[PDB]
Formats: structure tokens, sequence, C-alpha cells
């Protein structure tokens, strides 16, 4: 255990295998304004009640 | 496709494909493998073998 509040660790984990990030493009750029239904700039967080 | 007569060389074709590459982009994956589980079963028999 307890740092200060408890933890359960037991064991520890961590993301071992790791995705390379791709670059820009012109062409994603006007596929990500252009707000499509599939993928647009933003996206909505909701109330849990 | 079908092919014609002509050739060039497989690093004239890596050096255009390297001018027309969209490789990085993330695809969707699937699924390997669908269905059921496969039975591999075998029972005891007396007068087999030891």
């Amino acid at each position: 255990a307890n740092v200060w509040g408890v933890r359960l660790a037991d064991s520890l984990s961590s993301p071992t295998i790791e995705t390379r990030t791709r670059h820009y493009t012109l062409h994603d750029f006007y596929s990500d304004l252009d707000a499509s239904v599939g993928k647009e700039p933003w996206r909505p967080l909701r109330n849990q009640r | 496709p079908q092919y014609t007569i002509d050739q060039v060389a497989v690093d004239e074709g890596d050096a255009m494909v390297s001018q027309l590459t969209q490789l990085p982009l993330r695809p969707d994956y699937g699924s390997i493998w669908i269905g059921e589980a496969l039975s591999y079963y075998v029972d005891y028999n007396r007068s087999h073998r030891v």
C-alpha cells in the first residue's frame, strides 16, 4: 503493498510490442478534415447516468 | 492480370513501387480461425499394448 492507497501488484506487466507510427500526408489531411461518419476529428463523451 | 512479352528489371519494379508506395496504413485484422473445436479423442483399450 500500500503505497499510500493500496495497489494489487503481485506481478507486473507492460506493453512489450510497439506500433511504429506513420507520419502526415495531405491526402489524410483532407480525409480527416472531411468529417465522415466513419472518422472525424472529434469524438463525443457522454454521462454515465 | 495478363502478361505481355516485354520485361524490365525487378530493381526497376522496386524503384517504381517505392515511388508509388502507400504502405504505412493500418489494416483491419479479422479472424484467422472460425467454426468450432475439433474432436481429438482416444479411449482406453485393455488388450491394445502396454
